[PDB]
Order: structure tokens, then C-alpha cells, then sequence
């Protein structure tokens, strides 16, 4: 807690898309933006792109979970609000087993696969994705599902609830 | 907020007005016009005029249009011409709407985003072209 | 000549050919795709590809899309990465839509159409402002 303060959490397959960024970043007054994922971290040629389409006075970087849960373990970004940007809820719940603090999770978007259920105008989910969300939610970690801070908060668990019981 | 309103030839502007609620949500202030073969830029004034009617234009009124010296253009500058906060802006493209629609809810002054609109329409022009690898 | 594809969020790519053609009259070798909440980028690559099967290819392709950073741009730089003559462009406005398609048919080399369609994109995007009297 006494170590770098989590802004805001927001889950995207597709990390920087359209203004969701440029907005969120302003709102959240976000200087600073981590990307966590193995896949990406080994593409290089996606992260020159990202790195240099990352936002005016914003910078961007692309770690690991395992290196992730290292840089929060260093109290330099102390105070420093960052933002984190995951692809699946699987890896949020990997960074709180580490001992990472998270109040609440917000879905931003997640492109949709055949064998998933569209919960959302563009949020899906698996029967993986929907395990995490349960023990996020059994921590007493809020989670609301939400594409722009402007259109109204819904609840995952009551997206869910009127799908899976 | 400021009042935005966009015209274009034929019926793009209430699609343009569509993607960028798509992307922002849907937004309040904003009016659109059609431009139909047949129609001349007196028409045009009566529906520009029409929609602004429903705006709250206290804070002033910025026109979006598709390009310099069309119609929908030269109906809007007679519309402006003598007018305080008022301002005609040609080559409109989502990412002028966007971040146009977005500065406007942080009460920019009627020049500030006049000026923004401008800069975000050319910058977000780009050839994605070769990366470094 | 140079096949070109319009993409945007949402059902704007259809009008803005629509409305190129209001001014030019109906053009060939151009496609287009809608993007439809609840699908991915390669949702849109397939129909990026059903379009280009349509289109003659031979001399390059220009895909003409919203925004930077957007499904549309993504899914058209997943296709255009190791090809020759494959170019994605941001921002589509009427002025580069216009220019564009008029300076395709003097048969231009393809990095002639790309600037062209960058510099009249940007240049299009102008304000009215006060005028000298």
C-alpha cells in the first residue's frame, strides 16, 4: 500500500484502441501506463508501435507478470499512479496472488471467439474468464464492466448471473 | 457545451456523428444536415438554422463540413459571417470529431478548441508506412 | 488502377464513398467494410479480403480508414505488413477521398498516390476564420 498506487485497471485485448486511451488517460490523470502480457512482451515489432504511438507526456511500457509484480515491488513509483492494461482476468488474479492490492477491476472490452458468451456489445467470456471474475469478486474486489466512463457502470457478476445462473 | 454542427454532401454527416458515439457514447449538442442534389445553399441556411434552433448555442457554434467551398461550406459561412463564436471548419474526420467532442466537455473557451479541431484533424492524417524493427 | 478500400467504425466508410461520388460520379476499384460492436480484428480481416478478391489488385491497394490505432487501422496492418504496394492511411476525409480518386485515374506510381493522399488529407482541414476586406 505504501508502494505504487494502482490509478485504475482496465482490461482490453487490444490495449490502446481509438480514443480509449487518449480519454481514459486524461480522466484518470494517468502519466504513466504498464502493459502486462508474455505475448506481447515477445513481440517486438508490436511494441516499437505501441512505444511510439504512446500519448503526448504519457509514456508506455511493456513488462511480464513476473517482471510486473517486481516493479511493484520497488517503492520508487511510490505514489505514482500507473495504469494497467491486461488481456484476460486470469492475470489480475496472478498479480493479487503475488500480493498485489487491487479494490476493483473494470472491463473495458474483450474481442469475442466462437465457444464464448457475449455478455456485452463487445465483452466476452469463457468459462475461464468467468472463474476469475468469481474469486475476484469472493475478495471483495468490486468489478464493473464499462467501454467508455461515460456510458453507464453495469456489474460483472449481475452480467453473469443472468447468464450463468 | 458548445454547440457542433455537421454538414456534408449527401448523407455522411449523420453517419460521421454515429461512428464517433460509437466510439464516446452518444452526445448532446450536436445537430447534422443532409445535402441532396437539387438543394442550393439557401435551403441549406433553413436547415442549419433549424437545427441550431434546437442547440444551445450561448457558448458559441462550430461547423464541421466535409470540404472548402462546397455547399454545405458556403451555406455555413454566410451563417457565421458576422457572428462572435462562430467558425466554419472544412475536411471534418473522426479524429477532429473525436477529440473535438472530448475537449468540449472540460469547458475549453470558443478559440481553444477552434484551434484544437484544426491541429487534431490534420495530426490524425498518417500513412502507417515501414517500422523499425 | 490502385484498388482502394474505405474502413471505419461503425457504417460511415459506405457514405463518404457515397458522397465522393456525389461529386465525382460512380467510381470503380473501391470496396468497403462496416465494423459492428462484437466483432475483432479478424472479423474485419476477412472482410477486408472478401473486398480485395473483388478488386483488381495488381498495382496496390490504400486502405483508407478512420483512425489511427482503431480495428479498422489494425485489421488493414495485419494485411498490408510484408506486401509491396500495400499502404494504410488515417484520418479519411472528403478532401483526401476526392483528390484520391481523381489522381488514380492518371495512373500515378503508388508512393505518388500515398503522399498525395496525406498532403491533400491534411490540407483539406482548413478554418474559415476573418476575412480581409
Amino acid at each position: 500500500n505504501d508502494y505504487m498506487v494502482i490509478g485504475l485497471a482496465r482490461i482490453d485485448d487490444r490495449l490502446i484502441h481509438g480514443q480509449v486511451a487518449t480519454r481514459w488517460t486524461k480522466e484518470t490523470n494517468v502519466s504513466r501506463i504498464i502493459v502486462v502480457s508474455d505475448e506481447v512482451a515477445a513481440d517486438t515489432v508490436r511494441k516499437t508501435l505501441l512505444t511510439q504511438v504512446a500519448p503526448p507526456g504519457v509514456t508506455a511500457h511493456v513488462v511480464d507478470v513476473a517482471k510486473m509484480i517486481r516493479v511493484y515491488n520497488n517503492p520508487k513509483y511510490a505514489g505514482e499512479r500507473v495504469m494497467l492494461l491486461f488481456t484476460n482476468p486470469t492475470d489480475v488474479e496472478r498479480l493479487v496472488e503475488g500480493g498485489v492490492k487491487i479494490t476493483s477491476v473494470n472491463v473495458g472490452g474483450m474481442a469475442f471467439r466462437q465457444g464464448k458468451t457475449q455478455v456485452n456489445n463487445a465483452v466476452s467470456v469463457d468459462e475461464k474468464d468467468i472463474e476469475a471474475f468469481k474469486k475476484l469478486n469472493a475478495r471483495g474486489i468490486e468489478l464493473e464492466v464499462r467501454k467508455v466512463s461515460t456510458d453507464p457502470k453495469l456489474k460483472m457478476m449481475d452480467l453473469i448471473s443472468k447468464i450463468d445462473k | 457545451t458548445i454547440a457542433i454542427v455537421i454538414g456534408t454532401e449527401g448523407w455522411a454527416a449523420e453517419q460521421l456523428l454515429k461512428t464517433a458515439e460509437m466510439l464516446l457514447g452518444e452526445q448532446e449538442n450536436v445537430g447534422w444536415i443532409d445535402f441532396v442534389p437539387g438543394e442550393n445553399a439557401e435551403t441549406l441556411i433553413e436547415k442549419y438554422n433549424a437545427q441550431l434552433a434546437k442547440l444551445d448555442t450561448t457558448k458559441g457554434v462550430l461547423f464541421l463540413v466535409d470540404t472548402w467551398g462546397g455547399s454545405p461550406f458556403n451555406a455555413a459561412s454566410r451563417i457565421v459571417v458576422d457572428k462572435e463564436h462562430y467558425e466554419v471548419i472544412a475536411g471534418v474526420n473522426i479524429p477532429m470529431l473525436v477529440e473535438t467532442l472530448m475537449a468540449r466537455d472540460d469547458d475549453p473557451s470558443f478559440d481553444e478548441l477552434v484551434a484544437l479541431a484544426v491541429e487534431t484533424g490534420r495530426e490524425g492524417v498518417k500513412a502507417l508506412k515501414a517500422k523499425p524493427v
